[PDB]
């Protein structure tokens, strides 16, 4: 026998590598001064192939995947990036003199805003503005005649504003393989995310991803096929997250029941603030509604699922944040603009053995806010007057579960997260990059020539 | 298609070379993003190209050589190999001889036969 | 037959690609740290190869060349990046105690200086500078005891100085196709800028083009042969441009008649703001001169080309600016680093039916500009003292038609631009970009073997 | 010179065959506008490359082939295009056929050809 | 290795053929050092790639030529080149003559030879 | 006989091209953040390749050798952009209300320190900040109630921080050409540094090179084999610098001998000034130490050497500096982050014909640097708190000679430098970058067929 060289088969191995993105045609026709980040990409494939790899199984592990590494530095990145020819609000670290909200009748939600009066600058150095705007409670705090007052990351971080022309709305987003590489695809229908998949396909790019960014609830994600799924790096570790996908989405209706004020404040040269202005309505503490009984329906059917992993006929029970920075006490996520933390005690409350109207969060709003355990970029998102509302799909959750075992006897959940790794991982899973070699080496009964 | 014969035996999936060799081209940050995986695509490619030059081959797809098959290779019978087995089960094994047949390709084969061309061109 | 695939093949299409540019080795030799923007290019080919294409004929659309946007975008990038490193004038928004020119006698052009002086910080963060300059109405706004001013930028962007070391000059630059690619160019005497060409060359470059910003007067570019020519996107659509381009060139002489001084005020640590000092001269409103003589040889020359478009024997009449921002109504240009905004009304008013000394503008002089309808990015040219003059070669005009018609009785023509694109189209319109494909298949009674 | 015969009929267009390939080459910001062009400018070269080399060719300028011309391709006699026509003029009509007539050569002959070859290959 | 015979005699350094076409491709600022130079890297394997195509080799390593061997070119016996010289030294002669030669190949060779093999392969 | 084409033939020539860095393993792992620039580079070969090139003579020229022109713009870009994300000073130029040291008894160095008193910001930009540091009489200058001082920089340039994370400690460096091109290693062990080698050699990447930033001596470099070596750009051109690399290394022993205070003072929001604090310890003048006895068989040993340049027989003096700047008045280097700037008067005062302690060195501190004759961007290096000793390997010199002849009577050198150019010079003389051409054609009997 003699050696062979071919060129062109089909031999793969697993490998990390650079990948591209794709948003459709229709991302860019949102113009807007390029919303999100989509100014640079290629179109996405308007017929994308998805081939099936006849007889192919092939292993993946969706916790060890450098897709979901890609897209956190790209997103941070991003955010880096498209803040920086933007206004830089430095100056407004300014002693602020405030007081509670006047209120009228009675008590519900007192502190929720402040009247805030600040000296500032205008478009020149020597005259200063004496103005005022709204704030809330999370944005700023007191140190010690009224009360006095400053923004909370003034000890934290530099300040500079979101550019009013750009917007945070998620849009889908395919992530592609250059030559010389390609994405394979699992697609059984129960996949817990790691192990040898029967069906496998490959892609020049993933589905469409909205990088929606939030906490406890997965919003506007891809469901689990037939039944809900649960994912997790480790059941018996208790510092290890919890990921479930439901197979049925739940709405989520949300709203910020004020009409607001934009009161453009100077200062200058050429840079703008945005103002908080007033309240136009009822002072209304925001919400967001699940329905009950679509909400109990889900919890039914999540609750048997945990049962498989964690024992046939055990105690399951839902129970409410530990305790923690802000970001994992709440649901929090984005609705037209503005940035939601949600209590999420009246969703994580129930017991489950194993055998009708709105539930409402009180959330609040702040509008300064570093994401990404980032110190030393702030984020200042300026008020968008109006009635918002959003209604979202819930489609998955980021649980803990508790250490104190209770081993085979019961189980207790909580709503976790706070490393925003686990939410791309939701979408991410059925993906891996794999790395073509088309040389292979085989021996034959075929002799070259004198 | 792409791949297509990828869980095919290797006899098979000798049909789908065309596929293969075709796709492996394809035609202010983040925009760089595609620039340099786009540039290690060139390289990759030229990489493969390279090596398919310097051995007995240099025309794409199938070449044959004078290496004698080492049967110490993890040798099979010829239907134990195109007709029983898949590449990537078959690249599972001869990883190790990789390195090792490359070799044998570029400097003994061509090194010799160029030159052994060379000494029998004069007349 | 049999197809035949052959590569190298003579095959282009249109297309639009990315350009690089050359510039001479003599423009590199200039130096002075980077004048314009030549410090990355590459070299310009010292024996240019211009290859005519025999019985080739070929359409092109100098109102649709991408190599004009390619330019623009450019220039707005090299404008950008030029002043970033570069003093930034920010604190420079102060209250400025300003009057009128003390004057003496008598009256000719009052207010075209102030006498601003403000308080200014120096290399301290402590003690300010009490100091004053000069500077041109055209720079300072009032805003309501001697009357108080401000900068005119103040209220639009930002202010940063252009760094001294430069200089903003325009050198010949050459655009050139990288491989795969090529320059097709259109030789033909009279050419509109639109159809066919039959004597078309392929270049690697284009010839040198100085980046002459200018409006309502084109200077120093190429000339038409033989002929005043005359190129128009739509004759009958009013809201069109007009170029021409002239066959004989127009000396044009302007001066800046004062000598200036350079008065460094130091805003420190590090920043020299260059104030302006004084007159040393009479006090002269600049001036432009054109030969009498010369501009009516032109404009008989012009007519009679716009009578061939408009009909045979009609009445063309000549006017001044209709209005509009200070950038269209004014003739606009560099001299020695200095912005001229000279009054063309001296230039169009005349009225031509079918069968000596100097013109005088009154340009006035700004500082403080922002051209590309940027709003957000301001700039501060510093006083280059001495006696400021320069000539130029008038070689082509943007002009605007009037919509009321009149039409077929008479037309009107009045001086216009803003669009600087329409510059750069004046210089390529006989260049085009197209890429090759050196594949070709085709029959013969040729087969490969078995 | 560079696109000399550009002109010229495609059997006189067949001279500057050896001009087109050769110069289809040629060896901070505003420092990137060149090198995205010249990064391009090689995978341009490379797309070509590799249809020649996966097609009857892999030889530069001319290579024939196996695949019958089919008739319904616009069909003029060989008198009637090489020395009737220019290439320019001729890109201007099978446009249609080209990512058709392209497909028939890398496929329907290489596999088919290297494939024939291997089990003649054998004795 | 690595230029090993690069001090050796012409028809010696013919042996280290192999090791160097081999070691010739190897597979926020700062990172595009290594960009700009390795894509440069890729230029000039392809240039040196394109001229061995456009003449009478296109396989690496060696190619014979048709072009008799003008003899005003510095002439010396096949035994005071081969077994007397160093390429080196050879590169310092020639260097003339090299953009001379190179013409000669691509235009007056493969231009003539395969159209001399197209009114041949009608038959 | 006919011509043959042969691709890769071994054929370079002397070219410039853009290198690559290396550097190990090792120098990842340090992180802290990316010390000096290991970040995007690729790790050095662990098993480097390098290929005595049998009987190959090359040229060298170590003064006209693109690598080093290279790696100092690469320092110099390195060092740029490393102090830009960090913390910004401008506001530290601020009036110093200042005095002497107190002192006790006596009096040694006395008005090495200063104690300032400045009013600074706070993270608002309301209240003010009233309180002080310590700096160095290096660090600030008088300016005409008590004396008033101010930095010494603030009508140079601009000043920033050191960000504390990174770490300014030399690693190896090697570097590397791409493909296509290669190293050439020169061997011999009596070397100058230009001229042809005997025994070179050909490597992927040079020896790993600290990047070690000092004056007047050279520490922690290569020594030359057997005998110290003198290399020289023309040794009868007074202007041109000398440079010494020795055989054996001399230690020396430099300390910082008071414990510091580092007194976090926050300019905010976000920026984090540090002050000094206090001294702990007796109010000690910093200093090097070299081995008397050691310093002493160099000296012996440099001598002889300079002679048989000289020639045979001649008095060989050595010095201290002629003046100039501080940078090449003192030996000045870096240890614990902080600047030293020695007196080497001590080092440079010897008389040597043809036929034991410590010596002390009266360093000084200076924490505000502008290094590369680079005006426009300042850097402050903060205090590194406790006792700060460092003990290197002196491997080399930097010197100058008189110009008045006595020309072939006696000789003078004293310690020069000033372009740290020479540094470079120093490791890299023994490599050039060249380029390969795979490509050569040759004669002989072989034809090619019809
Ligand atoms: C999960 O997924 C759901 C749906 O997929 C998503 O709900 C979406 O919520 C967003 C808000 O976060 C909605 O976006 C806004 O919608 C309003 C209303 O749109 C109406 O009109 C359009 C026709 O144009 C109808 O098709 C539509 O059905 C509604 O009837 C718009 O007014 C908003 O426009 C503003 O924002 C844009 C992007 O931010 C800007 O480009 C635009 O210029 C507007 O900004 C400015 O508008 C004013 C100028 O006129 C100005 O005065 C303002 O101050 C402001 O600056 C915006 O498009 C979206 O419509 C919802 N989806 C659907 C199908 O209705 C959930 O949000 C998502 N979950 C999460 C967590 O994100
Ligand atoms: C259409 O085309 C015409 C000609 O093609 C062009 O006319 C040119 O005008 C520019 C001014 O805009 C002229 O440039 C200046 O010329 C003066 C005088 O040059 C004399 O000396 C040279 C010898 O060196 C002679 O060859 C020449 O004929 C003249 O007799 C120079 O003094 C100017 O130098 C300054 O500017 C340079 C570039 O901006 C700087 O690099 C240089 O350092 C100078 O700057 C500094 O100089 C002083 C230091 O000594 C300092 O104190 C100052 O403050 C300043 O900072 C400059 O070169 C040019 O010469 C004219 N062309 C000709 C042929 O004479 C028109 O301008 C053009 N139309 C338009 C609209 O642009
Ligand atoms: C010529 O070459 C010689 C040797 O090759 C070189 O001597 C070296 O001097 C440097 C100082 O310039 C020394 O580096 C420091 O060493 C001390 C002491 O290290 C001891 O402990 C290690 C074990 O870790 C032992 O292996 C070693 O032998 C010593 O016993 C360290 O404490 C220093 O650490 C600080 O600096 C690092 C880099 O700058 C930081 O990454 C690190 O985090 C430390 O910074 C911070 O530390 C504290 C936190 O705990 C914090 O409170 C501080 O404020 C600070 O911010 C540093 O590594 C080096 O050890 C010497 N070499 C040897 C072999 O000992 C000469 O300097 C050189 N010549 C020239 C001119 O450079
Ligand atoms: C979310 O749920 C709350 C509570 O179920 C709704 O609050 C009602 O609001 C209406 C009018 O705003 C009142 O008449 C009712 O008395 C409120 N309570 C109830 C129980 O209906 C709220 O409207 C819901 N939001 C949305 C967007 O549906
Ligand atoms: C431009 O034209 C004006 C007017 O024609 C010239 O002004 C003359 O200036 C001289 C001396 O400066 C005076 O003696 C004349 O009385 C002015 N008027 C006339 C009509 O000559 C001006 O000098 C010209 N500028 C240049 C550069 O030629
Ligand atoms: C460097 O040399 C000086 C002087 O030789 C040393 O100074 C001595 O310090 C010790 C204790 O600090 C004293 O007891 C001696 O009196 C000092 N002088 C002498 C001559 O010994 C200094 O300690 C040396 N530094 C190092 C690090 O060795
Ligand atoms: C030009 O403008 C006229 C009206 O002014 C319009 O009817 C026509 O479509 C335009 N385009 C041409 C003539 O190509
Ligand atoms: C070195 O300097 C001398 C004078 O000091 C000069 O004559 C000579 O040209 C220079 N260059 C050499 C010797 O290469």
């Amino acid at each position: 026998l003699w050696v062979t060289v071919y060129y062109g088969v089909p031999v793969w191995k697993d490998a990390e590598t650079t990948l591209f993105c794709a948003s459709d045609a229709k991302a860019y026709e949102t113009e807007k001064h390029n919303v999100w980040a989509t100014h640079a990409c290629v179109p996405t494939d308007p017929n994308p192939q998805e081939i099936h790899l006849e007889n192919v199984t092939e292993e993946f592990n969706m916790w060890k995947n450098n897709m979901v590494e890609q897209m956190h530095t790209d997103i941070i990145s991003l955010w880096d990036q498209s803040l920086k020819p933007c206004v830089k609000l430095t100056p407004l670290c300014v002693t602020l003199q405030c007081t509670n909200v006047t209120n009228n009748i009675t008590d519900d939600m007192r502190g929720e805003l402040k009247n805030c009066s600040f000296n500032m600058t205008t478009e020149l150095r020597d005259k200063k503005q004496k103005v005022y705007s709204l704030f809330y409670r999370l944005d700023v705090v007191q140190i010690n005649s009224n009360k006095e007052y400053r923004l909370i990351n003034c000890n934290t971080s530099a300040i500079t504003q979101a550019c009013p022309k750009v917007s945070f709305e998620p849009i889908p987003i395919h992530y592609c393989a250059p030559a010389g590489f390609a994405i394979l695809k699992c697609k059984d229908k129960k996949f817990n995310g790691t192990g040898p998949c029967p069906s496998v396909s490959t892609v020049q790019c993933t589905h469409g991803i909205k990088p929606v960014v939030s906490t406890q609830l997965l919003l506007n994600g891809s469901l689990a096929e037939e039944e809900v799924m649960i994912r997790s790096e480790n059941i018996t570790n208790n510092a290890k997250n919890i990921l479930v996908q439901f197979n049925t989405p739940v709405q989520i209706n949300c709203t910020r029941p004020n009409n607001n004020t934009r009161k453009s404040i100077r200062i200058g040269p050429g840079q703008a603030f945005y103002a908080t202005g007033d309240i136009i309505g009822d002072i209304r503490q925001a919400h967001c509604n699940v329905s009950k009984a679509t909400w109990n329906e889900t919890l039914g059917k999540v609750v048997k699922q945990l049962r498989k992993h964690f024992g046939n006929n055990t105690i399951i029970r839902f129970a409410n944040s530990s305790g923690g920075d802000l970001e994992v006490t709440t649901h929090s996520f984005n609705c037209g603009g503005e940035f939601f933390y949600c209590n999420t005690s009246g969703l994580f409350n129930s017991t489950w053995i194993s055998n009708n109207d709105s539930i409402t969060l009180p959330c609040r709003i702040k509008q300064i806010i570093n994401m990404w355990q980032r110190i030393g970029q702030a984020m200042y998102a300026p008020p968008i007057q109006g009635v918002i509302r959003c209604v979202s799909n819930i489609t998955g959750l980021i649980l803990t579960r508790d250490g104190g075992s209770t081993n085979s006897t019961t189980e207790t959940f909580r709503p976790g997260g706070g490393d925003m790794r686990d939410n791309w991982r939701s979408e991410l899973y059925k993906y891996k990059v794999v790395k073509i070699e088309p040389l292979g080496v085989a021996p034959t009964r075929c002799k070259r020539r004198v | 298609g792409f791949l297509g014969a990828a869980g095919s035996t290797m006899g098979a999936a000798s049909m789908t070379l065309t596929v293969q060799a075709r796709n492996l081209l394809s035609g202010t940050v983040w925009g760089i993003k595609q620039l340099q995986a786009r540039v290690l695509a060139v390289e990759r490619y030229l990489r493969d190209q390279q090596l398919l030059g310097i051995w007995g081959c240099s025309g794409k797809l199938i070449c044959c050589t004078n290496v004698p098959w080492n049967s110490s290779w993890s040798n099979r019978n010829l239907s134990e190999i195109w007709d029983n087995m898949t590449w990537l089960q078959w690249d599972k094994e001869i990883s190790n001889y990789t390195q090792i047949i490359y070799g044998l390709l570029e400097e003994s084969q061509n090194q010799q036969e160029k030159n052994e061309q060379d000494l029998l061109a004069l007349d």
